[PDB]
């Protein structure tokens, strides 16, 4: 019962080299064959390739001329280092064992681009005429031009839990993301209740309380 | 290089029936070497079926497996509730480890019915250089959807984006919203903005418009 | 016209890379050049250098070997690099046109010292016999030892607003910041109601609501 | 590499009062190029002559340029409320461009007297391990004060920090504080603390102590 | 009267590189030896290396291999460079003079393990009958699994601060520290008044407020 | 490389106090050249004694220290408030500088008794697959605190860990508390659970069990 353990550098930069490793705990380490796998949004599973306690690798034949394999028999530990890494290769990165039939890893999400740590600027969402259909309204705050992923939305301090989705973060053609977070509320509750949504981002340490009005 | 592909990845059953899953590979596995993996939300992939026959240890017995050559099948008897998965076939025959497509399964509904909601462009995002329209689907069942913007009463592609939310813990209903990223000059230089949206829940699809310079 | 968004890394530490970004909106970006002015305390304005859509640059000869930038055709961007920043980089970069005479950017204030994220401690500024003249008197609440720039002292939650005098921030000779804050108020009234100054300061997330016991 | 000088930066004028500043140059400015910028606190420079003698768009005429050569003027025939900023000249006919050293214009009012009072540093600072003296003035019109801490009869130089506050929005006054900082030692070793507030406002100098030792 | 002041990663991985920095200011940074100091949990105060302004260095035997000092004269700093760290590198580095007799540093803790940062879980623990000796028992909900060391536990926001003993956070063998920490409080008063054990993870923003009763 | 060994572990003595302190090395030092450092908790280390007799400036009257050869110590003749901390000492005639091993000292006060609190897991945890089991000691003086878990009348060491807080600045007592990891069959089918506590408190040890099923 192996623990497989990964760590490994999550942003990266165009024509750099990802490096990634893996770390084995549990049974015995020699005497196997240790595969990274890739799995990336939009294509499925990919098979990148082996190595064992001997230095012996196994190559993808499409990933062939940019994956070097290393392993360190002292420290139980081997490496993966995908050189000339493009915008494409932004995945998620799993270690196994040779044919990942017993045990995976954890995984390791590998972004590449090629940006500057952002904050986000909140933008309101003014509910229209057309919002208001009698009972039932559509407020929100916009999230727009932060480029770190992680970026969480709360609603009048985590008061209002019913009704929010927090839509998936999109990429634009301007290396930053972008993202949405709505609720719906009745028209009396916006007569007779204010509400700010708490945007905060980690990488900026820019945390803001926009108040949405009608 | 075998190249394996699945059914359609949006196949939905509601909990309580049989569900088929297709792998139909490039060339004739060798020895029928094909797995058939799940993998969760947040979670890595787990063996289900080993040999195209053959169950994993620590498995139970409502995943059975079948086919031989080129087409194999993966049967799942009663879909319990955690089961709605993505589903990938591996085949180890060759030396090249090659997984599939991957499908997905996920509870199914009676139809619902969007609530279309569009918003204008706030000031001090209209100052800041770039003016977003968004226009909002909530809560319906039917994954597919299409979403049509018109700007002065002309057809617009390519120039909006949209993204969905995973299937709702609750009452199982997606949400749709879709973004008209335009500049300034072309936002403040045209009168109507609507987007028009199709859904089996609607016969007659239904066109929300506003017109700048008044709320 | 043109609309210019900065955005950067602000607080920085000796040795290090200064990197600012600014992206071009409105109007098309080829076929200008496009600018960086730093405003420094003390100092004027000063002009570092251009850059055009073909990588062509002219630098000040006095931050010639230290100023290093790049121009992305694609995404409407240019970017400044300052190497090896010493305390005396800390100032406001702005990102303009050929010479700033139509339109600049917003700024972005970058500091540069060697000192740890620290947080307030604020201290009871009590009415001395002297300060008490009668019927004018001078409250406060001294706060000491922090280090990053933003702060921001209330009185009674926003309820006192005349009278209050926030001093500006001055740098003592140890990497820290020390601020004063004071109100006016009538002797009487002092033992009447309760004057309480919230301050505080985000980078270190701290909100002290300590009472002036006189 | 044109350095640039301008006229004392502490010009103070009364509202309704003409403006005048320089921009003397280090050599001959060619073909009279010369800019003034204008800085409101808190925003970027504006233009506001362009050629040294011509407005640029989009300003009122009370601003009007002069000169030519080596020494520039700008002259401001009405001074309105909202034109107390920092003004600055940069030349545009050199490889490098160079701004001046800015001057700023406040308002002009009358004298006032400063409000001193004085404040003894407290007990948990000092089991901190640090004393701080702090005498502060309010309400002086005029910029100039030379407050010096005298302790112990004696002369203290350079153990001292000052805050000036920017202009006010309603009555046009300052307001400065100053700390002494001590050790403990220096703190408990000396007897009497204070600072010797001057001003133009007063005729005869004043001078607030305290004790150590007596509340 | 020197100033030290130090700056470093406070956070690292297996088999990468530690690297600090030290800051001198006030008198003269030439004739003189710079020294390290490390303190590590369990063992004592260990002395790394020493380096001048030329660059002559002294080592400790035990890290002869792994320790590189560096110089940087015109800046007045002097740096470390710890190679290879593993888990028995985590401890507090200081920066001082030849023999640590005059001035010291601040102490820059830096911690070496290779778990990525995981998000608090809170489990409410029932105060048992047999724990109820009448009027006193012991509340408390049981934090098992985060990887970043800060973490604060407070009881109903502040209002009950007294009786509340923090534990100390425990490394698991997973990499994940755990944190218990109790409340003795009346029987009565545990039935009159709810209590709830708020945190605050930080690195994962995590705010899970959980009330725990008989 | 001369070791450096200190031989009282933890000294506790009363406020007002003699205190002495040993620092026995494995070698001769070269000129008496062995020093002594403070370290209030927090803070960086400040020397209290060089050259193993002298006091160094600033430092009391308070500290003194004696001793030459292999043997020295350190004297504190009045234990002041502002002197509980770790004492280290450091020697200088060799190569390599080499810290003692730390000792400690703290208030000292009367002998209290551990308030023995007992907790079953939770059935959260329970499904999440880890049964913690912890008991827990209030507001007890001596630091010595021995939790022996027995599990079915049986003997089990090595699967626990304890936990040590800070001295109390108010009472000046000690809690503790020791955590019993299990796994999910071993809990299921185990019935018994106690801690043993074995402490100078009480002559007679104190047991208090549990068992699940009931409450």
């Amino acid at each position: 019962e192996v623990q497989l353990q990964q760590w490994g550098a999550g942003l990266l930069k165009p024509s750099e080299t990802l490096s990634l490793t893996c770390a084995v705990y549990g049974e015995s380490f020699s005497g196997y064959y240790w595969s990274w796998i890739r799995q990336s949004p939009g294509k499925g599973l990919e098979w990148i390739g082996q190595i064992n306690h001997s230095g012996n690798t196994n190559y993808n034949p499409s990933l062939k001329s940019r994956v070097t394999m290393s392993v360190d028999t002292s420290k139980n530990q081997f490496s993966l280092k995908l050189s000339s890494v493009t915008a494409a290769d932004t995945a998620v990165y799993y270690c196994a064992r040779e044919l990942g039939h017993d045990y995976w890893g954890q995984g390791t999400l590998v972004t590449v681009s090629s940006a500057s740590t952002k904050g986000p600027s909140v933008f309101p969402l003014a509910p229209s005429s057309k919002s208001t259909s009698g009972g039932t309204a559509a407020l929100g705050c916009l999230v727009k031009d932060y480029f770190p992923e992680p970026v969480t939305v709360s609603w009048n301090s985590g008061a209002l839990t019913s009704g929010v989705h927090t839509f998936p973060a999109v990429l634009q053609s301007s290396g930053l993301y972008s993202l949405s977070s709505v609720v719906t509320v009745p028209s009396s509750s916006l007569g007779t209740q204010t509400y700010i949504c708490n945007v905060n981002h980690k990488p900026s340490n820019t945390k803001v309380d926009k108040k949405v009005e009608p | 290089e075998i190249v394996m592909t699945q059914s359609p990845g949006t196949l939905s059953l509601s909990p309580g029936e049989r569900a088929t899953l297709s792998c139909r590979a490039s060339q004739s596995i060798s020895s029928s070497y094909l797995a058939w993996f799940q993998q969760k939300p947040g979670q890595a992939p787990r063996l289900l079926i080993y040999g195209a026959s053959s169950r994993a240890p620590g498995i139970p017995d409502r995943f059975s497996g079948s086919g031989s050559g080129t087409d194999f099948t993966l049967t799942i008897s009663r879909l319990e509730p955690e089961d709605f998965a993505v589903y990938y076939c591996q085949q180890y025959g060759d030396s090249p480890l090659t997984f599939g497509g991957g499908t997905k399964v996920d509870i199914k509904r009676t139809v619902a019915a969007p609530s279309v909601f569009i918003f204008p462009p706030s000031d001090e995002q209209l100052k800041s250089g770039t003016a977003s329209v968004v226009c909002l689907l909530n809560n319906f069942y039917p994954r597919e959807a299409k979403v049509q913007w018109k700007v002065d009463n002309a057809l617009q592609s390519g120039n909006s984006q949209e993204s969905v939310t995973e299937q709702d813990s609750k009452d199982s209903t997606y949400s749709l919203s879709s973004t008209l990223t335009l500049s300034k000059a072309d936002y403040e230089k045209h009168k109507v903005y609507a987007c028009e949206v199709t859904h089996q829940g609607l016969s007659s699809p239904v066109t929300k418009s506003f017109n700048r310079g008044e709320c």
